[PDB]
Parts: structure tokens; C-alpha cells; sequence
């Protein structure tokens, strides 16, 4: 479930509905 | 894929930037992170056991105003902390950069790098360099200008993270060209005195 952050490429879980670094959107 | 964010901490005027802008794809390839006000660079190695990739977060000078915020810490596997060794203060810095990391992301790897190696009126010698030895961390002298030593940081992090002590680089990524010489002669004394200090306890 998780997903790579398109802005900043930090691994974030599926839990996240936004990147815990950049706070940028979940695709 | 195989890759790793790598955040590049030290006080303002180091060389962060020259140095991560050395690996020339890092430089084409690199992402701006409006929100933090970041520019992440991706560096490839080739290495024996395939292709590694860091992700080195560098700031745009936020730093010389006060800490970074938490989210440019958050989820970093590894780091650099870099000072100037033409500047005493930088280096006293260091502990503060090493607080400010670890309250955040605790026992990842870190490499402790002082650069600027190049100059021949150098501040902070091998023998005043101590901070690495208490904190479990890997000293280098770099010089980002003359490309001295680029390599070493990434070859040591690679080899902790990965957990293979026989790791190698098959190649050096595409470099810019030196801007300054490093002088083979200086490059041979620092090395002397960093091996006979890390002997000094
Ligand atoms: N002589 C020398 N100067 C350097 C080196 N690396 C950076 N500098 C200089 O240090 C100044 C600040 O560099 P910069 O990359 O912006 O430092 P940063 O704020 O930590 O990113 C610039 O004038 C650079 O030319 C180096 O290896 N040798
Ligand atoms: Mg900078
Ligand atoms: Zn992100």
C-alpha cells in the first residue's frame, strides 16, 4: 500500500493521505 | 530500486551546495520541494552490487537563520554533516547539527565531512577533528571544488545500510571539473595526519 512521493520521493505509508515530509498529496 | 534520502546538514557558507552539485545527474535531475523550500538531488553510484541511489535533500541557505524545520528530517535513512575546516566555528557547530538530526531520526548512518581541503591556510586540522570518534560516526576531508574526496561519504553509507562491508563502486558518476587543484602532495600529508590522530585517543 505504500506509495513514493512524487514531489520529494519519500516512502510513505497508505495510512497517509499526504506526505509526512512535504505534506504533498497522495497520488 | 535501491535508494536512500540522504539529508546534507551544516552551517551556512560550508560548501553543501557546491558539493552536492558536483554529481552532474544529481544537478539535471533534481526536484524542488516548494513547501520545505528544498532541492532533492538523486545521486546514482554503480557499485558492485548494483545501482544505489541517494536522494540528498539540500537546503536553499534556510540554515543560516535557525534549525530546519521537522519535515526536512522526517524519514531520512541517512546524512552528512559538513563544516568548513577554514572556519573554527563551523566545526564547533557540528554538535548542534548532530542534536538537531538524531532528536528526529536517532541511529541512522552519518558521515562527518570537513571541506574546503583545497585552502592551504587551513583552521581546523586533523588533530583538533574529535567529534566522529565520540558519536560513532566517519570522518573525511573533502574539497567539493577540486572533487577531492567526493566519492568517500557515499562509499562508507552505502556499505552501513546495505550491510556489506565488501561493497565497491565499479565506476566514478560523471563529475563536474575541478575548478581548483588539490595539490597530491597536501592530499598525502592529510591523510597522514588523519591516520595518526584517529591512532591519538
Ligand atoms: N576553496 C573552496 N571553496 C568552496 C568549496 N566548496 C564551497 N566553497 C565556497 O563556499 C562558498 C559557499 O558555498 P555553498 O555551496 O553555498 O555553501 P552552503 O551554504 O553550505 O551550501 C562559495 O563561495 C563556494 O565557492 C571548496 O571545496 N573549496
Ligand atoms: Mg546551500
Ligand atoms: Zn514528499
Amino acid at each position: 500500500g505504500s506509495w513514493e512521493c512524487p514531489v520529494c520521493c519519500v516512502s510513505n505509508k497508505a495510512e497517509d493521505s499526504r506526505c509526512v515530509s512535504c505534506t504533498s498529496e497522495k497520488p | 530500486q535501491v535508494q536512500f534520502k540522504l539529508v546534507l546538514v551544516g552551517d551556512g557558507g560550508t560548501g553543501k551546495t557546491t558539493f552536492v552539485k558536483r554529481h552532474l545527474t544529481g544537478e539535471s535531475e533534481k526536484k524542488y520541494v516548494a513547501t520545505l523550500g528544498v532541492e532533492v538531488h538523486p545521486l546514482v553510484f554503480h557499485t558492485n552490487r548494483g545501482p544505489i541511489k541517494f536522494n540528498v535533500w539540500d537546503t536553499a541557505g534556510q540554515e543560516k537563520f535557525g534549525g530546519l524545520r521537522d519535515g526536512y528530517y522526517i524519514q531520512a535513512q541517512c546524512a552528512i554533516i559538513m563544516f568548513d575546516v577554514t572556519s573554527r566555528v563551523t566545526y564547533k557547530n557540528v554538535p548542534n547539527w548532530h542534536r538537531d538530526l538524531v532528536r528526529v531520526c536517532e541511529n541512522i548512518p552519518i558521515v562527518l565531512c570537513g571541506n574546503k581541503v583545497d585552502i592551504k591556510d587551513r583552521k581546523v586540522k586533523a588533530k583538533s577533528i574529535v567529534f566522529h570518534r565520540k558519536k560513532n560516526l566517519q570522518y573525511y576531508d573533502i574539497s567539493a571544488k577540486s572533487n577531492y574526496n567526493f566519492e568517500k561519504p557515499f562509499l562508507w553509507l552505502a556499505r552501513k545500510l546495505i550491510g556489506d562491508p565488501n561493497l565497491e563502486f565499479v565506476a566514478m558518476p560523471a563529475l563536474a571539473p575541478p575548478e581548483v587543484v588539490m595539490d597530491p602532495a597536501l592530499a598525502a600529508q592529510y591523510e597522514h595526519d588523519l591516520e595518526v590522530a584517529q591512532t591519538t585517543a
